[PDB]
């Protein structure tokens, strides 16, 4: 009952205009045009038909894609393309590079133009191919594909319509963190084959994702860094290509726990005395004020929210005592408060930091990481 | 009732400054030289990152001097607090679930190598079938 | 009910002169354009423009519903999103989950197929 359209497959020989080859390329092209009833009980019998028949699904693709049938229907090519994407294998294998690219490029040129909302229509597909490229590099004999198409995907992410603080709609992000972790997974695996250019993404597409606002893509490419020490330690690093990742990981030592950011040299290239004439423009006009306010932004260690909602939880299931008396900790709020606001009165009903905030970022610093739960964020002091 | 027009006159703010931080600094280069204003993405993005971190830095001039003193501001304390108290998908209903997508796609890639190969020695023993 | 009846205010006289500064600035864009049209125009070359990433421009004015302006635009929109990523990650497992068995069924059927059929070819 659910092997005959496998039999007649394999009764006289694949690579020919069989019954079902014709016939689910004719249901796609009947699927398009609003005529036909709605393919959700359609496109299951086609996603099962198509899965790896790769004399078939070298043909979907060659098809269906670039712009002539996009603009009809759009809610089912997407769902197509999370069905055959997936699962497929080049044999031209000169003549992709040159394909992928125009049709993701004339996928962006409609995504984010009319209808101004990316109501799911640019980035999902975006991770569908960034889905196909783990099948492509599980593999031998295509890798160098895949780490050269891989690079331009990351290149046409990052075009700031889509990435930034305007409207971000997070379609950008955690798609760019799958992006990630396939190269680092490449990373850690063995049996290297491959020359340092493949894994390093540069200064130009990814120096402009660490400086971003949501935690997680930062703790992503925290990941990067904390597996891709591996092996990268191997090669002379006396000036050849790894003098970008010791940029990267000397000002992001120098952005979350060293905090030598003002007078340093250029941390992102920004030549800080754009920061002597931006933090010289701004308010509460207290003290302790260079320090405090340029450490963190929306989520790890000192400027942020999820400290505090980490900290107060961390000390109402220890020690019921005095609760925290305001929001978020800076260098001089936590001073001036709970030292000459709270020696003698509430002295020992802490969490034994009986120093100052140095102390204070560890006794978290060592929460985030051996409790295996929130994230993995350990590129301090390393 | 009184949130939507924060929200639409809130979303027209936020665009009008963000236009405005490009073209009052490609005025700069406008008057500095005579004509000449082309720039590449070789050096589009030294131009970008830097207005993604001022706007980044302004940001940061709430969380010091709006939420140290916990008042009872019912336009601008409560809805920041209820507001910013959320994101907190951010972990395992959220991260693992894209761990979780590449745990199916590994077995689901282990059920063709199967079928692939099962397939094309299958067909050796079909047209070895004889009449 | 009615400190936002004064933020509503405060918020429209800063987005009329932001409107105002853009105007300006934008009618003073083409200023040296008319003068030689050329329009090309591609020395833009690295001893001057590394003196523009030193200078911001565009400062605040201590009236600023610019600060809160850019929160409630920013974690609302992630809030929303994420709880629309979640919807369709989850039915694109659950319809991957349902390919699963309907195509891990098969490859039992064929194994026990060629065996009969290899026991077959043994008899011949």
């Amino acid at each position: 009952k659910h092997l005959y359209s496998s039999i007649i497959l394999i009764k006289n020989s694949r690579d020919e205009s069989s019954s079902p080859y014709e016939w689910c390329i004719w249901q796609l092209k009947r699927c398009f045009a609003h005529q036909i009833e709605t393919p959700q009980e359609v496109i299951p019998i086609i996603i099962s038909v198509s899965s790896m028949d790769n004399k078939l699904s070298s043909r979907i693709i060659q098809t269906f894609c670039n712009l002539k049938y996009l603009k009809l229907d759009e809610l089912t090519l997407k769902k197509v393309c999370g069905g055959i994407l997936p699962l497929w294998k080049p044999e031209l294998i000169s003549g992709t590079r040159e394909f992928f690219v125009k049709f993701m490029a004339s996928i962006f040129m409609w995504s984010t133009r009319d209808g101004h909302d990316n109501n799911c229509t640019f980035s999902e597909t975006c991770f569908y191919v960034l889905q196909m490229i783990t099948n492509w590099v599980l593999d031998d004999k295509l890798i160098a594909l895949g780490l050269t198409l891989l690079h331009d995907m990351q290149s046409l992410l990052t075009l700031d319509k889509i990435f930034n603080n305007a409207t971000s709609n997070r379609f950008s992000t955690m798609a760019f963190i799958s992006s990630l972790d396939i190269l680092t997974q490449l990373s850690k695996q063995t049996k290297s084959d491959y020359a340092i250019q493949y894994l390093i993404v540069g200064p130009d597409i990814m120096n402009k994702v660490f400086s971003s606002d949501d935690p997680l893509l930062l703790s992503a490419a925290c990941r990067y860094l904390v597996a891709t020490k591996n092996k990268l330690m191997q090669y002379p690093s006396t000036n050849k290509f790894v003098r970008m990742q010791n940029q990267y990981i000397m000002d992001l030592t120098n952005y979350l726990y060293r905090n030598k950011v003002l007078s340093s040299k250029s941390l992102f290239g920004v030549s800080p005395d754009f920061f002597k004439q931006i933090l010289e423009n701004l308010y509460i006009p207290t003290a302790d004020f260079k320090n405090a306010k340029f450490f963190t932004i929306t989520g790890i260690p000192a400027l942020s929210y999820i400290c505090i909602i980490i900290l107060r939880r961390l000390e109402t299931a220890e020690n019921t005592k005095i609760k925290f008396t305001s929001g978020i900790i800076n260098e001089e709020t936590f001073n001036n408060f709970f030292r000459v606001h709270h020696d003698e009165i509430g002295q020992h009903g802490w969490i034994k930091g009986v120093n100052n905030i140095h102390d204070l970022r560890v006794k978290i610093l060592m929460h985030l990481s051996n409790t295996a739960n929130p994230y993995r964020d350990i590129a301090a002091f390393l | 009732k009184q949130w939507e027009r924060i929200q639409q006159l809130e979303k027209e703010h936020v665009e009008v400054y963000r236009e405005l931080l490009i073209t009052l600094d490609r005025l700069y280069l406008i008057r500095k030289h005579n004509h000449a204003v082309i720039l590449s993405h070789t050096q589009q993005r030294l131009l970008e990152i830097r207005h993604q971190l001022q706007i980044n830095l302004e940001k940061t001039a709430l969380l010091i001097r709006l939420l140290e003193k916990p008042d009872n501001t019912n336009v601008l304390f409560t809805k920041l607090q209820n507001l910013l108290e959320e994101s907190n998908s951010l972990d395992y209903e959220l991260l693992q679930s894209l761990g979780a997508q590449s745990s199916l796609h590994k077995q689901l890639i282990e059920s063709r190598a199967e079928r692939d190969e099962l397939m094309s020695k299958l067909i050796e023993l079909s047209s070895k079938f004889p009449k | 009910k009615d400190v936002l009846d004064v933020y509503i205010k405060n918020l429209e006289n800063q987005i009329g002169n932001k409107r105002y500064f853009l105007k300006q600035a934008q009618g003073a864009i083409d200023e040296i354009t008319k003068r030689s049209l050329d329009t090309e125009g591609k020395p833009v070359n690295s001893e001057v423009f590394t003196e523009l990433l030193r200078k911001p421009m565009f400062f605040s004015e201590r009236a600023d519903p610019i600060g809160f302006s850019l929160t409630s635009n920013f974690l609302s929109l992630r809030a929303q999103s994420s709880s629309e990523w979640l919807s369709l990650m989850n039915d694109q497992s659950v319809d991957q989950k349902a390919m699963l068995l309907l195509q891990n069924n098969i490859n039992s059927d064929l194994k026990e197929l060629l065996r009969k059929l290899q026991h077959q070819m043994t008899i011949m």
